[PDB]
């Protein structure tokens, strides 16, 4: 199905790890945030759901 | 920009830096004014009592 | 005939061009 996700790369060209902002409120604030390691606080988030 | 619109977002998402620089900036200026407000009128810490 | 979960095993490469050292979205 079409769908918004996040994808990481290494120096090698491998996929590290993915997000997929469709199904968890953690995965639309790492697609809303263009970050893979989020800092303590409060963030407002886009509408990936 | 988008009123929900799939292709203006599917356009946007190669500007996704300008508005982490913009969310990332106005989050700041709320969190120093929280600071600001905080640093005016919280300087005691025992409230006293009339 | 029963249901699993697809426990993040769906991911593969979107574009045929090389990338690194980089985080990019996708629709
Ligand atoms: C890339 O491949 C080399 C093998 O030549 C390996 O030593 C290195 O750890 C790999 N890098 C990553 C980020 O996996
Ligand atoms: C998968 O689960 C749903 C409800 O959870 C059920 O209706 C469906 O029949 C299940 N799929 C199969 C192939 O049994």
């Amino acid at each position: 199905k079409l769908t918004t996700i996040m994808l990481s790369f290494d120096v090698n060209g491998t996929i590290d790890k993915a997000v997929d902002c469709s199904s968890d409120p953690l995965s639309e604030l790492k697609c809303t945030l263009k970050s893979f390691n989020v800092s303590k606080g409060i963030y407002p988030t886009s509408n990936f759901r | 920009i988008c009123g929900d619109s799939q292709e203006c977002n599917k356009l946007l998402l190669q500007y996704g830096s300008f508005c982490a620089q913009l969310n990332r900036a106005l989050s700041g200026v709320a969190v120093e004014q929280d600071k600001n407000t905080e640093a005016v009128f919280a300087q005691v810490k025992q409230i006293y009592k009339a | 005939k029963q249901n699993v979960s697809s426990l993040m095993r769906g991911v593969y490469y979107p574009d045929d061009i090389y990338r690194s050292n980089v985080n990019v979205l996708f629709t």
